RNA sequence: AUAUGUUAAGUGGAAAAGGAUGUGGCGUUGCCCAGACAACUAG
RNA sequence: UUGGCACCUCGAUGUCGGCUCAUCGCAUCCUGGGGCUGUAGUCGGUCCCAAGGGUUGGGCUGUUCGCCCAUUAAAGCGGUACGCGAGCUGGGUUCAGAACGUCGUGAGACAGUUCGGUCCCUAUCCGUCGUGGGCGUAGGAAAUUUGAGAGGAGCUGUCCUU
RNA sequence: GGGAUAAGUGCUGAAAGCAUCUAAGCAUGAAGCCCCCCUCAAGAUGAGAUUUCCCAACUUCGGUUAUAAGAUCCCUCAAAG
């Protein structure tokens, strides 16, 4: 329910009641213009996508992604606001309200709404075998030539193969995932940014969409 | 069958209107029960509506009392009106009722509920004792069932809930 | 945090002085304890005289480890040595006198005749 | 309930009927439960 | 394909001692409209 | 498991335990659901359906196994070349040294002990874990997406109210 | 939080006038199976879906071309590697 579409800055902490730290994301979420949304009617599903930060104007020599082009100029057009950079579905809520090319708000949630958090990960390149999955590392004395590789693989010729789904070293990625059931401690609205409690994953100057929960 | 050339009776002023394969008894307590019972030939002239078909098949030998004894469940109960009853045993037993919602309290952490069903007149006339009331017998045997199944006759004491006259076991303890 | 086979300085006046413990007992695969859990350990020094004796396996209640607690507020308590009180299976100790200032954390867990029993709490 | 591998009337009172999947016994007695399992 | 039947388990399309009102064509015999074997009321 | 047979391998198919990492049966150890009890309740015995998930830290010996200490909801039984050395140690077993008991007149012997004893390799193809170029998708491109399918997660204790 | 079940418990009911959970129907019933939770996924060649942008001369379409939309080569770095 009103997915906004914020971007974290950092992370701190705010004093609650009595005597309760309790740990801050702040959130700066930016203008969300909502452009066209789509239904049944017209192929299937009830959504309303959702923009996020603009850029400037169009169609002089695009070397960068700061300027737009004749595909999100039409695009956006539709809702006669600017063009934009971040379009996200959400399938969550509401098909009936949000008239198209209303700005949002950000105060839609209260200083207790529960809500989620989508990102992507962090990403920490290439790395090896204890480190992403948890795994335990070999004996380092004693005369151990096996420190810090995976061990066996699969059996013997009973099973001449290596079964998929084996947690090898690969690449560690940034993939989404979703934290559940984060709460707001505090809306601020002229400042134009919210917080939520505890942390959310994917770094500085990033991209998050938080909805509201399913529990 | 033994209760092959053995028609219960028509005895009504209901009318078992046959269409397709089934009737609908539309009768004084109740208003026109009706099921497709199976695809035997009958008759239903004056007074005493029989079935009969091709015999001798040991699938169809026994699927003569299927039928006949249907339509002996049906008009019996549109005539008059059967269900049984059930005496809560013990004590802490009180079983109030809130419109067609009736309540137990056989002693657990909450009271127990049911919402009854149309065609099945529910009735509590005692003060910790029930007894059902409906057309149908297989579809009121149904709730009979479903609040022996609160809290069963535990066999030390006899307390829990049971039907009017059987005889349900007892084992001394200590 | 204490975990299998620390050793600890005992504060009670019953006769041990250093401790081992064995296991942390609580869930299963326990590894690590801090204040307020419960330990069982078996003696090694002894003073002469007192109640235990030595090589005698008894239950005794974790007070005051090396690392901090952090209670609600952002406090922390870190303190200077490993302790313990032996306890008498009814959260209660053996002797009297026991020394050594104690943490407030251990009062939800109802071991409040140590607390009594005290000098300074906090 | 008495899985065995043979059904016997353990006392005259005990009837002997088949169900959806086997011969259980049936009887008025609360030990007599047997099904050739 | 033709004609007679059989099985209702996927038996066909992998196991015995034993258990059993499963289901067919087969034979013997004792109970019988004077009326049993189902069910009612007498001690 | 202990064997029986000698069918493949002597132009080498590396052998016991343990660490690393699993994967699969159910004849089930805990947890979920019932019948039956010579089941007062709380506990307990015995049997049926059930693999989704869990299944501990130390002392002893090379150990497997085993006993013992303290816990836990429980410390299940097995297959996978008695799983896994082109992934690892080498403690034993199966190398030359030496000694003890013993048998042999002798050289020497022993499923009897006992101390010391080199563990080789840069990945072609399948199989994996990631990750890009060409082409297809009846005009070219951008953005957002539906989800046939496929993976992931599934565990529990203690206290208090009635 | 749902849907069908396994063990089990049931209601109605002849075969076999009585009983009888079953043969035809009707229930209920588990950390188990599927939908629900999160992640990937139209190379799913059965290649899906919505919105938005671009449309010409040689010339027997041999398309010869030479461009748009949109990219890229190349550079300063990094929230990525
Ligand atoms: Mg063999
Ligand atoms: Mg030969
Ligand atoms: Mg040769
Ligand atoms: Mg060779
Ligand atoms: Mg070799
Ligand atoms: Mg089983
Ligand atoms: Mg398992
Ligand atoms: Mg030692
Ligand atoms: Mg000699």
């Amino acid at each position: 329910t009103k997915g906004i579409l914020g971007r974290k800055i950092g992370m701190t902490q705010v004093f609650g009641e009595n005597g309760e730290l309790i740990p801050v994301t702040v959130v700066e979420a930016k203008e969300n213009v909502v452009l066209q949304k789509k239904t049944v009617e017209v192929d299937g599903y009830n959504a309303i996508q959702v923009g996020f930060e603009d850029k400037k104007a169009y169609k002089k020599d695009a070397k960068s992604n700061k300027y737009a082009n004749k595909p999100a100029e039409g695009h956006a057009k539709k809702a006669d606001a600017a063009p934009k950079r971040f379009i996200r579905e959400f399938r969550n809520v509401d098909v009936d309200a949000y008239e198209v090319g209303q700005e949002v708000s950000v105060d839609t949630f209260v200083a207790g709404d529960v809500i989620d958090v989508t990102g992507v990960s962090k990403g920490k390149g290439f790395q090896g075998a204890i480190k992403r999955h948890g795994q335990s590392r070999g004996p380092m004395s004693h005369g151990s030539h096996f420190h810090r590789a995976p061990g066996s693989v699969g059996m013997a010729s009973d099973a001449s193969r290596v079964f998929k789904g084996q947690k090898m070293p690969g690449r560690m990625g940034g993939n989404t995932v979703t934290v559940q059931n984060l709460e707001v401690v505090q809306v601020d609205t002229e400042n134009k940014v919210i917080l939520v409690k505890g942390n959310v994953p994917g770094p500085k100057k990033g991209l998050v969409e938080i909805r509201t929960s399913i529990k | 069958s033994r209760v092959g050339k053995k028609i219960i009776d028509i005895p009504s002023d209901v009318t078992v209107t046959f269409d397709g394969n089934h009737v609908t008894v539309k009768g004084p307590k109740g208003e026109l029960s009706r099921t497709l019972n199976e695809r035997m030939t009958f008759k239903q002239e004056e007074n005493t509506i029989e079935v009969v078909r091709p015999s001798d098949s040991k699938e169809d030998r026994t699927n003569h009392g299927t039928t006949r004894a249907l339509l002996n469940n049906m008009v019996q109960g549109v005539s008059q009106g059967y269900v049984k009853v059930l005496e809560l045993v013990g004590v802490g037993y009180r079983a109030q009722m809130q419109g067609k919602d009736l309540i137990l309290n056989v002693g657990y952490s909450h009271p127990v509920e049911i919402k009854a069903e149309e065609n099945i007149t529910f009735s509590v006339e005692k003060n910790t004792v029930v007894k059902v009331e409906g057309i149908s017998k297989e579809q009121v045997g149904a709730l009979a069932s479903n609040i022996r199944s609160v809290r069963p006759p535990e066999p030390y004491k006899g307390k829990g809930i049971r039907y009017q006259g059987e005889y349900v076991r007892r084992k001394e303890g200590k | 945090m204490i975990q299998q086979e620390t050793r600890l300085k005992v504060a009670d006046n019953s006769g041990a002085r250093e401790v081992l413990t064995i296991k942390v007992l609580g869930g299963s695969g326990r590894k690590t304890a801090n204040i307020g859990d419960v330990i069982v350990c078996t003696v090694k020094n002894a003073t002469p005289g007192g109640v235990v004796k030595k090589g005698d396996v008894v239950k005794a209640v974790i007070v005051r480890t090396k690392s901090g607690v952090r209670r609600n507020d952002g406090s922390y308590i870190k303190f200077d040595e490993n302790a313990c009180v032996i306890i008498r299976d009814d959260k209660g100790p053996r002797g009297t006198r026991i020394f050594g200032p104690v943490a407030r954390e251990l009062r939800e867990g109802n071991f409040m005749k140590i607390v009594s029993l005290a000098p300074e709490v906090l | 309930m008495k899985v065995r591998p043979s059904v016997k009337p353990i006392c005259e009172k005990c009837k002997v009927i088949k169900r959806k999947g086997k011969v259980m016994v049936i009887c008025e007695n609360p030990k007599h439960k047997q099904r050739q399992g």
